[PDB]
């Protein structure tokens, strides 16, 4: 809920601005953002065929995107990022993930841990 | 008068910063590298034995 | 096979969640269990795939302890030729989700009443 | 209704589709050119402003629309139209020259 | 499995490439990540065959049993080093790095700081 | 009309043989965007086809996207990369023109066959731009991509 509420919504709007805004239109920053981000989110739900997942990963990566950790990144590389990220967190932050699974509910600390994990990971993803 | 006093207070911390920064980096980075090097090798060894056991068993 | 759908009182609403490992799904059309949800879709768009990954996903659960959530999967295959099925089944085999799985198969060929019947059948088994 | 109605529809739309396109590419050709040919002009006209730039001259006393002679293949005219009536409020002497019909 | 972090490394690596290898490291980083994700995935060892079912119920057991013995006796080596005096040229490069830069630079900084005293004024 | 609709199930790899291609004088006259397979999917067959093709199909279509642009503008205006890609697309295209053994009567040629790896490799080459300094029309009516290459050479 915590990621999705926003996301579903974001996608709705995103979709809406996918749908009205820019494609050969306007260039309001808000919406342009929504698109960038959105576009991002789109990939992020885009899932290979033969690719089912654990929920926590999903909330995690989704969270990442929700929280805008990738507007600063171009769409293709998200995918790369995710895989890598995923295996990373699986490896180390299986702890954190474990927990996240456990409580079933991301927690602020975790958010930070995650954030960090991602940001840094991300940081790694670039550099 | 006043120009030179400021000029030099600038130049001196500038040369202090860069020299101490150049030292500080190398220690940890190369410590950095040292380890990646032992990693890079190590990796494949594990893989390869593990893989052997599957391969023959098939 | 002809057992009635029980009453309200013989039923209860959902609070169950169910997962598919498909981010989009579990999130965006988040589905519990009981639920009738139409998958509507076209020529191996993964149309079929979609079910497969979902099933696969349940593997962890069938590897898990969510018995209370243990999802016995019934894929009643109507009209999918023997080959189609062959691929599919095979995939399932590989995933050996099959251990928690019925695949009722009335292929493309079939005598129509069989095809007709098959779901009711699947249904009974699942009931 | 019926397919009739529909085709009756279709017919035209298709026609349109073409027409629009005829009109389109042709326009685009002209356009393409028009732009292209615009290069020395661009400079030149940019040139024109040379010192009007470096000092504009004030007239407490020359509105002049410039549009093409047709439109409604856009609201092209409407923009100037706007901008000229809007102008006209502001102004002095309003005698106007319309290049463009 | 095979690797590890030492210091701070996969991130802290890539950015920083001693000129005498500098160019190489950029390419090497990406190679490494390929190896990393690959190794982590593979199986580590398979099963080890249920003989009981196969020996009894593959009744060409003269063949099977002989092949069995050869398999059960079958010994296995390990892979090969090739590239790990780099590991040791490390301690050498580590001298170069500290003392060879550490020392000369510490004496340099010595002068910069002593000159700081007067130029407070 | 249901039947083909059903047929789609019964179709698994699809051939629309195409006049356009034919019109381009290209025998093979097939359209790629139709020469598809429901089993042609990357996860479901493979992206070597699917993407090398996607790159290709991209390139041609993208080129088609340019073809309208170019259709107005000529070539000049484009980025060179596009120009390249056009040429390549075109080489690739030409490389699809494949002589016929069974129609020396039409072709005045023997036919050809192309071994798939070599074909693909071929496209990797063109894709790689490798031959794009070569006669594009040497890609015309050949068998192996090598023979397109060969065919380029004798010219230049």
């Amino acid at each position: 809920k915590q990621v999705a509420g926003t996301m579903k919504l974001e996608l709705a709007q995103y979709r809406e601005v996918a749908a009205f805004a820019q494609f050969g239109s306007d260039l309001d920053a808000a919406t342009q953002q929504l698109l960038s981000r959105g576009v991002r989110l789109t990939e992020l739900l885009k899932q290979g065929q033969y690719s089912p997942m654990a929920i926590e990963e999903q909330v995690a990566v989704i969270y990442a995107g929700v929280r805008g950790y990738l507007d600063k990144l171009e769409p293709s590389k998200i995918t790369k990022f995710e895989n890598a990220f995923l295996s990373h967190v699986i490896s180390q932050h299986q702890a954190l993930l474990g927990k996240i699974r456990t409580d079933g509910k991301i927690s602020e600390e975790s958010d930070a841990k995650l954030k960090e994990i991602v940001t840094n990971f991300l940081a790694g993803f670039e550099a | 008068q006043l120009e030179e006093v400021k000029q030099a207070s600038i130049k001196q911390i500038q040369d202090a910063i860069d020299m101490e920064k150049s030292q500080q980096a190398l220690v940890q980075k190369r410590h950095y590298l040292f380890d990646v090097q032992r990693n890079n090798i190590a990796m494949a060894l594990e893989v390869t034995y593990r893989e052997r056991l599957h391969r023959v068993y098939r | 096979v002809g057992l009635k759908a029980p009453g309200i009182i013989p039923r209860i609403s959902v609070r169950e969640p169910m997962q598919t490992g498909i981010k989009a799904v579990d999130s965006l059309v988040p589905i519990g269990r009981g639920q009738r949800e139409l998958i509507i879709g076209d020529r191996q768009t993964g149309k079929t795939s979609i079910a497969i990954d979902t099933i696969i996903n349940q593997k962890r659960f069938n590897d898990g302890t969510d018995e209370k959530k243990k999802l016995y999967c019934i894929y009643v295959a109507i009209g999918q030729k023997r080959s189609t099925v062959a691929q599919l089944v095979k995939r399932l085999t590989d995933a050996d989700a099959m251990k928690y799985t019925i695949v009722v198969s009335a292929t493309a060929s079939d005598a129509a009443p069989l095809q007709y019947l098959a779901p009711y059948s699947g249904c009974s088994m699942g009931e | 209704a019926t397919l009739k109605d529909i085709t009756r529809r279709l017919k035209s739309i298709k026609n349109i589709q073409k027409i629009t396109k005829s009109m389109k590419m042709v326009a685009a050709a002209k356009y393409a050119r028009a732009e292209r040919e615009l290069k020395p002009a661009r400079v030149y006209g940019v040139g024109s402003l040379a010192l009007y730039e470096k000092a504009d001259i004030k007239t407490p006393e020359l509105i002049i629309g410039v549009s093409s002679d047709r439109g409604l293949c856009g609201a092209i005219h409407s923009s100037v139209a706007k901008q000229m009536k809007s102008e006209a409020a502001n102004l002095k002497e309003v005698k106007i020259i319309g290049v463009g019909d | 499995r095979k690797l590890a972090l030492k210091t701070i490394d996969w991130v802290a690596f890539g950015e920083i490439i001693p000129r005498n290898q500098k160019a190489v490291a950029n390419s090497l980083k990406s190679w490494n990540e390929t190896l990393t994700s690959r190794l982590a995935t593979l199986p580590e060892k398979p099963p080890a065959i249920d003989w009981a079912y196969y020996k009894a119920n593959v009744a060409k057991a003269g063949l099977v049993d002989d092949f069995e013995k050869k398999f059960n006796a079958l010994k296995v080596p390990i892979p090969e080093d090739k590239y790990t005096a780099q590991v040791d040229a490390e301690e050498k490069e580590d001298v170069k790095s500290c003392a060879e830069f550490l020392t000369q630079s510490k004496t340099r900084i010595q002068e910069y700081e002593k000159e700081l005293e007067k130029m407070r004024n | 009309d249901p039947a083909p609709a059903t047929t789609f199930a019964h179709l698994d790899a699809t051939t629309v043989l195409s006049r356009a291609i034919a019109e381009l004088g290209i025998y093979p006259a097939v359209d790629p965007l139709d020469s598809t397979s429901r089993i042609m999917d990357p996860n479901i067959v493979g992206s070597e086809h699917y993407d090398v093709a996607r790159g290709v199909q991209k390139i041609l279509q993208d080129y088609k996207s340019l073809q309208d642009i170019i259709a107005i503008l000529g070539m000049d205006e484009l980025s060179e990369e596009d120009k390249l890609t056009v040429s390549r697309a075109r080489k690739i295209q030409r490389f699809l023109s494949q002589p016929f053994q069974v129609a020396e009567v039409f072709t005045g040629h023997l036919g050809k066959l192309v071994p798939l790896k070599e074909t693909i490799k071929g496209f990797q080459q063109i894709l790689a731009g490798e031959y794009d300094h070569l006669p594009e029309q040497a890609f015309y009516m050949v068998g192996p991509i090598e023979e397109a290459v060969a065919k380029a050479d004798k010219l230049a």
